[PDB]
Parts: C-alpha cells; sequence; structure tokens
RNA sequence: UCCAUUGCGACAACGAGCGAGACCCCGGCCGCGGGCGCCGCGGGACGGCCCGCGGCAGCGGGAGGACGGCGGGGCGAUAGCAGGUCUGUGAUGCCCUCAGACGCCCUGGGCCGCACGCGCGCUACACUGGCGGGGCCAGCCGGCGCCCGCCAGGACGCGCGGAGCCCCCGCCGUGGCCGGGACCGCGGGCUGGAACGCCCCCGCGCACCAGGAAUGUCUUGUAGGCGCCCGCCCCCACCGCG
C-alpha cells in the first residue's frame, strides 16, 4: 500500500493515455485517464457512490467547479492505497484536478482550469504536505510530555 | 451546504462583525483543512459553518470527530431551517453575531473594563452557542443537534434564554460594574 | 397498545414497560446465568411462552441450550453442569465458601479475611477495607 | 528571522569586492552561479554556498544602490 | 422521575396523534419530552403516522428521523 | 604509549606534553589529551592538558577528530587517560565551515 | 447607547501580561473625536469596534 | 545459466562504487540492473545511563542494511570471473546463487 | 463492476435475502445460540444473521476475484475490538468455526472452487453474484 | 539587531579559537538512471523578489513556489556538582568473606505479603453513548491454508499476506438503566518440569451521575480521540520506545 509498482500493475492493457496523481496525509492515489465516455470510477467503485456519503461533495468538487463538456469525455479510472478515508476523499479531489489540468496543460488554457479550481478550492490542485511527527522519548507524543510528578 | 441553503443574499447586518465573517467563500459541506489556524486572522477567511463544526469536536470526547459533527449542524439546519422557515445560514450570522459579548473586565487586584475586539466577539459567539447545546445536550432526552438549533434561534432574537446571550449579558454585566 | 404491569419470576420484580431481554437481565440479581420473541417487551409476554421459557430455565439442557451456556459447569456434588438461580446461587455459593473453610486453603483464609483471592496488589488497591 | 552568522558575511564580502562584475544585482541565481564556479572560490555544501549567494545578490544591490 | 409508557396509548392514542399531528414538525425525542412516552415508541407510532402520510420525513438518520406533516397545508 | 608510559611513573604533565607533541608533529592541529583520577592526591579531579583548536561537536567532529580512551591501572586505582586528536586535513573532505576562498 | 468607532492605530499592547492591546477610536458616526481605547481581543487597523461607553479614554501616558 | 546475485553493505558508500564496479565487470555476460532492496533498518533504543537515574533519556542506535539484486547469464567459470573481476572492498557481503 | 456499482452492504443485505429463498447455505443449528467473535460478548439480534454473513463472505469472494484466501482472511473482515476489561480495547478477530461453516457450505453446494490454499468464487457462483446484482441495477 | 557573544556600528585594543551556527538523520518537491523490492544519485530556498522602514544588522507586510523566514530529530563548549551507578563486566583501589564460604549449585518459599499515605498510568461516569449487523482505509511495516472446537485452543500440511476510529442501518431511551466492569463462583484451554501466569465461556454486577485545595503538559497534522508494532517474554502491558 506504499508507494510500490502498484501504481501500473492494476491494469494490463487498455492502455490510458493520461495520467495523474494526488497525494496526501499518506494516502496516495494514481489516477488513469482513458478519455472514453467521461466516466469516473475510484478502487472498482464508481465517484458517484463513496463511502462517505456526506464527502461526495468534497469528491464532486473538481466535477462542481468547471461545466459538465469538461468530463462529457474525460474518462478517469482512480486507484487510492494506504493512508485513511478521509485522507482517501481529499486524495481523490487532488487527482481528478491533475486528471483536467493534463487534458490542456500544453495549451495556456491550462491556467483557465487552474485559476477557477484553485480559487474556489485550494488544495483541489495542489496538496499540503502536512505528514505527521515523530514520538520523543519522555512524552507520548511529539508536542506532548509525561505529566510531571514534583514541580 | 448539504446540497441546499445557498449563501445568496444571505449576509451579515452588524458592520464590525462582517469584517471577521464569511457569507460567500464556503466549500460545500463544512470540511476542507485550510490551515485556518495559520498565519494571524485565518479565521475571518473560514466559512463560518467549518468555524461552528469545529467547535462541537471537543471536551474530549467527540475530538477530532469532523464527520460526525458536520452531519450533526446538518442535522441541526434543517431543524432550524424548518422550524423558522429561514435559511439557517442567515440565523447563523445573527446568532452569532449577538451573542458575542462587546465588553469584557479582564485584570487589564483590580479587573478594569475593557473594549472586545470584533475577532474575539466573533469566536465568543461561535464557542458560547456549543457550549449552550453541549451543556444542555448531557444526561437528557433532546440530542446535541436539537440543543444547538434551540440555542441558535434565541441567538439571533437576543433572547437571554440562550446560554450565549446570558453570559454575553453577564460578562458585560461584570464588565459595567468593574468600569 | 396491549399493555400488562409488573410480572414475577422465582420472586422477583419484573418491569413490563423494558424489552424481554432486559426484564430478564437478572432475577433476584442472580438469575440470567428464548422460543419466546425476546423484543416484546414484559408485558407483552405471554403466560404461556413464560410457562416454556420456566421449563427451559428449570432445565436448560432440554431445548437446545448448551453445557458451556451454562452458569455451573462440574459441580461438586454431581459432577454434572446446571442452571441455578435464586436462592440456589446463594446456598452453592455459601456451599462453595464452606468447602474453602472446611479446609484450610489460602482461598479460605483470604474468603474470610475478605482480602482479594486471586488477585494481586493488597498493598495499594484494598483502601477502604 | 535570518541573521548571517560572520562565516557567512566574510566570505561573501570577498566574493563582491573581487568579481563584482561577475556578479548581478537582483538575480540571487546567477550570483549563486557565480559561486559555483569553484575556481573563485570553495564553498562546502550547499546550503552554505546558498546563503553566501544570498548576501552577495543583496551586497551587489547595495554597491550599485551607492557605495557600501 | 419520567413516566416509562409501556406503549399504553390505546384510547387516548388516538388524541395523542392528534397533537403530533398539530404540531408543525416532530422529531423522535421531541415526543418524548412533551408526552412522556419512551423515544423507542415515538418511533412506533410515528411510523404509523408516515404510513399515512400525515408527516413527511425531511430526513432519515439512524439517530434523527425530522419529520415535518406534508399535510396541516390545508 | 601514554597509558604505558605513566606506568613508569614518569610525570604525568610531562607524559602528556610529549604525547601533545608527537600528534601536532603528525599534523593534528587539534590536540586534547585529559588524564583523570586520583593523581598525587586522596582526591578524584581532571587534568586536561591541550595544544590547539579541537572541534567538540556536530558531523565534522565524528569524521574529523580521534577520541581514544584507556583505563591505566594504578595502587592508588584506574586512572583512565583520553586522547582525541582533530585534523582539519582529514583527505576525506574539507571541514563543512571551511571557505577557502583564494 | 452602542456607538461605531474604528481603529487609527494598534498601538503596542500593555495589561502586563501584553494581553490588552491600545487602540485609537475616531467615531466614524459623529465628531471623529480619535480618542484611545484599550482593546481585548485579536485586532488589526480598520477593525470597526461597537461600544464606545465614551465615558473612558484609554492611558498610553508613559 | 542464470545466477543469483545479492549484495549486502552497511555503508551506503561503500556499495555505492560497488554496484558501479559490478556493471563494469559483467557487461559482456549482461549482468541484471541494480534494483535497491529497500533499506533494512536494525535499531535498538536503550537507555544512555548505565543505571537508571536522572530523566530517562534514550539513546538509539540504527544499522542500515542495504541490499541490490543482479543476475548473470554466463557460463560457471565466468560467474567465477566476475566475481574475481569486481573490485574488492573489505567488509562486503558476496552472493553466488542459481 | 456489475456487483461492484452496486453498494456492497446494500446487495450483502438484499442478496442474504435472496440465499434463504433460494435455499443457499440452510442455517446450522449452532448459529442460533453463538455469538459471532470473541470481542462481542452479545448474540446477533438480527435472526437472519447467518444469511447476512453468508452474503458478505461469497461477495467478498468475489472481491478476491482470484485471490483463492481462506476462512481466516475473512473472519478479520468482520472482526471488532474486545471491551469489558480495565486495561485498553483491542481488536480480536470473528470467530472462525461460523466462517468456515460458510465457505464450506458454498463450496458444497459448488457456488465457490478450493483451486489452492482457500477459495475463489466459482464460474457457476461467479453467475449468482453477478445476476443479483444485475436485479439490483433494475 | 537576532533567537542566538546572531550580527551591525562605534571604541586600548588588534587578531584568532571553541560553543552557537555549520554539518548530519529523515520528510514534502522536482528530475537522472535502475529494477524482485521504490531506491540510488543529484538539484530546489537564499530573507532572493516586490514595497515601506532603517548607516546597517535587519524589521514588518506582500507575492512566487511541495516547502518562507529557530522542522520532527542527532551532536551537544568551559568550569563544575563529593548528583547517580563498585548490583553491567577480565574496569577498579581500599576492604570483607574464603571449605559449616559473603564461591557455586540443588529444593522450597519472598520481592506480587497489606489498617493505611502518595507518584506514573489505565477504565469510567453514558444517547456527540452503549449495543452490533454489514461497508470499508493504515503506517513502524508486514506470513497463511485446511478441518476440529462456543471459545480458548488444537491436529494437519504450505509459503504467504492488512487496523481501529469513522460510515450507513437497526436498537436501547435519560432509568446507576440496555452506561461501568471492579470483585467473586463453576468450568474450558494454553505455556512450562511445574501456576502460584495468561486466555476464554456461562454467570456476578463495587464504587462512579464530571471530581476541593491544588496542579501537569502542550500552538499544525498540534492537543485530544483511536488503533497497531516491538523491547524485556515460557506465559503475561493498564509499561516503555515507536
Amino acid at each position: 500500500d506504499l508507494l510500490e509498482r502498484n501504481d501500473i500493475e492494476v491494469r494490463e492493457r487498455d492502455k490510458y493515455t493520461v495520467h495523474t496523481l494526488g497525494k496526501k496525509k499518506n494516502s496516495v492515489a494514481v489516477a488513469f485517464v482513458k478519455a472514453g465516455k467521461g466516466d469516473i470510477l475510484v478502487n472498482n467503485v464508481p465517484l458517484a457512490l463513496v463511502r462517505p456519503e456526506i464527502l461526495r461533495t468534497k469528491v464532486s468538487e473538481p466535477i462542481m467547479i468547471l461545466g459538465e463538456s469538461l468530463f462529457k469525455g474525460l474518462d478517469m479510472n482512480i486507484k487510492v492505497a494506504g493512508g485513511g478515508h478521509v485522507s482517501q476523499i481529499y486524495a481523490v479531489r487532488q487527482a481528478i484536478s491533475r486528471g483536467v489540468l493534463a487534458s490542456v496543460k500544453d495549451e495556456a488554457a491550462r491556467s483557465e482550469l487552474r485559476a477557477k479550481l484553485v480559487s474556489y478550492d485550494r488544495q483541489l490542485v495542489v496538496s499540503d504536505p502536512r505528514r505527521c511527527e515523530a514520538k520523543k522519548f519522555g512524552g507520548r507524543g511529539a508536542r506532548a510530555r509525561r505529566q510531571k510528578s514534583y514541580r | 451546504l448539504f446540497n441546499k441553503w445557498p449563501l445568496t443574499d444571505v449576509k451579515c447586518q452588524d458592520e464590525s462583525l462582517e469584517a471577521y465573517i464569511s457569507i460567500d467563500n464556503h466549500s460545500f459541506v463544512p470540511h476542507s483543512a485550510g490551515r485556518w489556524s495559520a498565519k494571524r486572522f485565518r479565521k475571518a477567511k473560514c466559512p463560518v459553518v467549518e468555524r461552528l463544526t469545529n467547535s462541537l469536536m471537543m471536551h474530549g470526547r467527540n475530538s477530532g470527530k469532523k464527520l460526525m459533527a458536520m452531519k450533526t449542524v446538518g442535522e441541526a439546519f434543517e431543524l432550524i431551517n424548518l422550524y423558522t422557515g429561514k435559511n439557517p445560514v442567515q440565523v447563523l450570522v445573527d446568532a452569532v453575531a449577538n451573542s458575542g459579548p462587546r465588553e469584557d473586565s479582564c485584570r487589564i487586584v483590580r479587573r478594569q473594563s475593557v473594549d472586545v475586539s470584533p475577532l474575539r466577539r466573533v469566536n465568543i459567539g461561535i464557542y458560547n452557542i456549543a457550549t449552550g447545546a453541549r451543556k444542555a445536550a448531557f444526561r437528557k432526552v433532546r440530542p446535541f443537534a436539537e440543543c444547538l438549533a434551540e440555542e441558535i434561534m434565541n441567538a439571533a432574537a437576543g433572547a437571554d434564554k440562550s446560554y450565549a446571550i446570558s453570559q454575553r449579558n453577564s460578562v458585560e454585566r461584570i464588565a459595567v460594574s468593574n468600569r | 397498545n396491549d399493555y400488562r404491569d409488573l410480572l414475577r419470576m422465582f420472586n422477583t420484580n419484573i418491569q413490563g414497560k423494558v424489552v424481554l431481554e432486559c426484564a430478564l437481565v437478572g432475577i433476584k440479581g442472580i438469575g440470567r446465568r428464548a422460543n419466546i420473541d425476546v423484543h416484546k417487551r414484559a408485558g407483552e409476554l405471554t403466560a404461556a411462552e413464560e410457562d416454556a421459557l420456566m421449563k427451559v430455565l428449570e432445565d436448560p439442557l432440554s431445548h437446545g441450550i448448551p453445557a458451556w451456556m451454562l452458569n455451573r459447569n462440574n459441580d461438586f456434588e454431581s459432577g454434572k453442569d446446571m442452571h441455578i438461580l435464586v436462592n440456589t446461587i446463594a446456598s452453592t455459593h455459601r456451599a462453595d465458601l464452606e468447602r474453602l473453610r472446611k479446609t484450610r486453603c489460602e482461598r479460605g483464609v483470604r474468603h474470610h479475611h475478605n482480602l482479594k483471592v486471586r488477585g494481586q496488589h493488597t498493598k495499594s488497591t484494598g483502601r477502604r477495607g | 528571522g535570518k541573521v548571517r552568522t560572520k562565516t557567512i558575511k566574510r566570505a561573501a564580502r570577498k566574493i563582491v569586492e573581487n568579481n563584482y562584475e561577475s556578479l548581478k544585482p537582483k538575480d540571487f541565481q546567477n550570483n549563486k552561479a557565480i559561486c559555483s564556479k569553484r575556481n573563485v572560490a570553495i564553498i562546502p555544501s550547499k546550503r552554505l554556498r546558498n546563503k553566501v549567494a544570498g548576501y552577495v545578490t543583496t551586497l551587489m544591490n547595495r554597491v550599485v544602490k551607492g557605495p557600501v | 422521575v419520567d413516566y416509562p409508557t409501556l406503549f399504553a396509548d390505546e384510547a387516548a392514542m388516538n388524541e395523542a396523534l392528534k397533537f403530533i399531528k398539530n404540531s408543525k414538525c416532530i422529531t423522535h425525542t421531541q415526543i418524548c419530552e412533551r408526552l412522556r412516552v419512551s423515544v423507542a415508541l415515538a418511533k412506533r407510532v410515528m411510523r404509523q403516522l408516515v404510513k399515512s402520510g400525515d408527516f413527511a420525513i425531511v430526513s432519515k438518520s439512524s439517530r434523527m428521523t425530522i419529520f415535518k406533516n406534508m399535510t396541516k397545508k390545508e | 604509549n601514554l597509558r604505558a608510559k605513566l606506568e613508569e611513573a614518569m610525570p604525568i604533565r610531562r607524559a602528556a606534553y610529549s604525547i601533545i607533541r608527537t600528534a601536532m608533529r603528525a599534523g593534528a592541529a587539534g590536540c586534547e589529551v585529559i588524564v583523570a583520577g586520583k593523581l598525587r592526591a586522596q582526591r578524584a579531579r581532571a587534568n586536561k592538558f591541550k595544544e590547539g583548536c579541537l572541534i567538540s561537536t556536530g558531523h565534522p567532529k565524528r569524521i574529523f577528530l580521534a577520541e581514544a580512551t584507556r583505563h591505566i591501572k594504578m595502587r592508588q586505582g584506574v586512572i583512565g587517560v583520553k586522547v582525541r586528536i582533530y585534523n582539519p586535513n582529514i583527505r576525506g573532505a574539507v571541514m563543512p565551515d571551511k571557505i577557502e576562498i583564494g | 447607547e452602542p456607538i461605531n468607532a474604528r481603529v487609527i492605530e494598534v498601538l503596542g499592547r500593555t495589561s502586563s501580561r501584553g494581553g490588552i492591546t491600545q487602540v485609537k477610536v475616531e467615531f466614524m458616526t459623529g465628531e471623529k473625536r480619535q480618542i484611545i481605547r484599550n482593546v481585548i481581543g485579536p485586532v488589526r487597523k480598520d477593525d470597526i469596534l461597537v461600544l464606545m461607553e465614551s465615558e473612558r479614554e484609554a492611558r498610553r501616558l508613559r | 545459466q542464470k545466477y543469483t546475485i545479492i549484495v549486502v553493505g552497511k555503508d551506503l558508500k561503500l556499495v555505492e562504487r560497488y554496484v558501479k564496479s559490478i556493471v563494469k565487470e559483467g557487461r559482456a555476460f549482461g549482468i541484471s540492473g541494480p534494483c535497491r532492496a529497500p533499506v533494512r533498518r536494525l535499531t535498538i533504543t536503550t537507555r544512555k545511563s548505565p543505571c537508571g537515574e536522572g530523566t530517562n533519556t534514550w539513546h538509539r542506535f540504527e544499522l542500515r542494511m542495504y541490499k541490490r539484486t543482479f543476475w548473470v547469464t554466463c557460463g560457471g567459470n565466468d560467474i567465477s570471473t566476475i566475481l574475481s573481476k569486481t573490485v574488492v572492498i573489505p567488509g562486503i557481503q558476496v552472493t553466488v546463487e542459481v | 463492476s456489475s456487483v461492484t456499482r452496486v453498494p456492497a452492504d446494500v446487495f450483502i443485505n438484499s442478496f442474504a435475502a435472496h440465499l434463504k429463498n433460494r435455499g443457499i447455505i440452510k442455517c446450522p443449528a449452532f448459529t442460533d445460540y453463538v455469538k459471532t467473535g470473541v470481542s462481542r460478548q452479545y448474540a446477533p439480534r438480527d435472526a437472519d444473521w447467518f444469511y447476512i454473513k453468508a452474503a458478505s463472505v461469497i461477495r467478498h469472494f468475489y472481491i478476491s476475484g482470484s485471490h483463492s484466501i481462506g476462512v481466516a482472511g475473512l473472519a478479520r473482515k468482520y472482526s471488532s475490538l474486545q471491551k469489558g476489561k480495565t486495561t485498553p480495547h483491542h481488536t480480536k478477530r470473528a470467530s472462525c468455526k461460523v466462517i468456515r461453516s460458510i465457505v464450506s457450505q458454498f463450496l458444497g453446494q459448488k457456488l465457490l472452487i478450493a483451486g489452492e490454499r482457500g477459495r475463489h468464487i466459482s464460474p457457476n457462483g461467479r453467475k449468482m453474484v453477478e445476476d443479483f446484482a444485475e436485479g439490483l441495477q433494475k
């Protein structure tokens, strides 16, 4: 589940033309676009069905920013491995936006979809690294130390 | 918010609080980690509903549980809309605006009355409304959602019954006396 | 909605409002070591179903209840597992303490001196004794 | 919150008083390239080298913009 | 303390339904405070009231069932 | 060499001063000798005799120093000798802060 | 009566803990007198304060 | 016949030259591309103090073990020729396999 | 794809009902008076639990695709934490005998095949999982 | 002025040195190659840029960018403390024993005995919950299969293979209650030469309804909540390090 050759091992043939990624909080996602009928699936599960039911709107933000035309022809297949439930929905959004960017990247029109998406939501395109810190001796956490008995 | 309640005409009515309030930059559902703890006043640019949903995740127990909180303020929001026939976010902006106390007697022994900043009033108003619900959601029958919504409606009116309004008036009380 | 009030099984008071599973949760305190719907509620329960249950509780190994699911499992008198409640738990607990008193054992002395038996730190966590 | 050490300041000032012509006033990267030449100066590490270069681009702006 | 109902509403059930129908909205717990039913009983009778269509569930959640009467408009 | 020289009962200062010379001649810019114990007394003390500048901390210290610890035995008791030799010219590279600027 | 009064400059905080900032307030709603007014809470220039008891001016005299 | 080669080096710099030498000796025998086994981190955390007195400060000691993947299709004598040919640096793990 | 498009929990509940009518599984005697898991101290109140579990084991085997993993792997999927201890709570696996008695029953009915090691969905069974998903689709 | 003997400026000082810093370990980013294994080698960030302010050092905003202005560590001068360790050792002085030994083995007990006081913890006090039927995602990094058994485990072979929280839906309904699981009584296993160890099943149902004077640690992936791994291990973690 951590940065292995898993990125391409899931699909044999059915060559995808556009490759994109979305990775946050150890949850890494690899997104492969075949540009067919525009439908999006993540981990074999259609994007319209997402396990958190409130967090389907977070996943459908790239799609909500641009019109149906952009996603009318872009068929995306996504594969999120590792991290956690919430880090996986956050990862999905980053990968879908890298996929639209990759379709119009050569033209100066890449700028239009980067501005609109980013202005509505930061991290729709970018990925905030915020990695976890390390426990140090004398404490149960990086910022937490055990209660001192005297003084 | 929750595929409903657009902030089309929802707006603040109090000028000072409006400067620190968000009624436009709201992502769908009260989520998104924007690091609004960063820099200094990133709270102003943070969706009020997120600020409210973040307050609920406190007092241990429900610590960090944003999803449960998001669906709880969604249950409260629908209760608010149904009770007042009014967009919940407009009632929310008014509730957290009236609740914030404008006069606090800090130490500055003796104590002296000092004017309260609009950000502090914005943060206390959100905080008091949750605690008004949290306290009334303990060993009681009404769910945390029904108190959070009960508190919000009275706070918009200014009815002392809301814990936030009573604490605001008690804060401004000990402030007037220790001027 | 049909409602019946308090019932008594093995000289216990049973609240009709609670679900049947909760109603039996304690019989004479020492009781809960079936053919009736457990969600029906004690008031909803019929006399007849209770009679079938009365047979089930008196003779557990007759209706598909297992040996492991029994309160007692090897006895000290018959060598056989059985389900005992109400006064019998009290009489057998007395009998089990009396057997521990009979011969001198660590189990016997501790149960009398009120020290925890099989327990460990008596030094810091038995306070208020 | 970044105050340079004496070693960084001293090395950078020799770089400017000698290769002023090679340096350019506003860009750190051109100044970093002059530091990378190695024939002009030996700089151990990448961070140490960048700090000497960064001070040297401020120095370059300052020496054109009045005497230093 | 509170009154455990024992699902005892019979002739009284029809008037209990009458008050619930009159109220603009009902939640499973609101009934339990207003009339001392167990909130479990409140779900029981509410399922019958929605079965007629007197009430409309705005939203169903495992704990909170939000019902506003679709009727009472007339 | 020091531990065995100390055994012949030579002056402890002279022992360190002779060892200090042969490291500086061999090139070490930093030379440090510390002998600690009950020396000429019934009480503990530490006697540092040092010639030159030695780095004492950081990644250069790991590769640019030669700390060697030995435990002399004496009728009074153990008087361990510690010698640390610092070579900036280690030929493995340069000191991280040494800007040649030539 | 509540009065609207914006900050003119955010002066260094006193209060012995640094908690209470010093702010100058001109009643934008009236004669604009820039009386100093002590403020508890995070503040930046141009943040309106609605209170102005007007029976108190701040002390910044050293 | 193809023979498996595994090299384990504690110090990355010492194996770094060995991997460069491995290509420069077995190029004719078609040595496999040097895939690197993920580091095996041997970690021991021990109290720094000989006693337990003072603050409980912990001394962390870590030995990182690096391994590389190699395969050569060559004769039985030819692996021995590369084994002599590769740069010999002390304290290295040498593997000959089938 | 097909069953994957259907919400797995919705498919599991609906298929369990179908398996009971279709005569698949036919729950054993021990399952009425047993609590799944060493962590759970309470028996399931569903009364159709051995059917809902049996949709979970066979559909999870469909998810295996070609894994041929065993009963303990499925038991881990339905595991939860043991409480009732002063010490903190730790995850305990599901009871294997219930899980063994459905995978063996499925293979016995030829809905599953023992290719090697554990079990993978049989081609005869593969139609069943897809068939029900198609019914859910409309 | 910095955070900093960090600098800048002036001076009976003028030059140095060590500590700081630098380096190092990891991370997030972008390439270049390689393959059984994502892991080898490099760049990328420097207060550069913009604007104000200051001789200046720099200060505070902006931008541009994974990353912005002491990460998240390691190493930590000088002079010390009669701080702790002779019970870690073929480190050790002085010393004590040395054949009924203060040597070593063998057996049985003790460190875990409990009127009580305290320190670090763990689980609580419920409905922002217990219940428990499914979905489902980990990282230090990692094995399973088949039957038998309620489990606990076991037989038998082989190389394999992944949490909780949360999510939905039931349910209980403010009742020391369907919260809590402390103690106790039958059993069923396991590890070992042996429980006096642990695990599990049926019981059993203590206080506890939010804690006085005091206090303790913390500012981003942080507090907290939540699981998991290893160490010491025959068994066993409310522990430590992760």
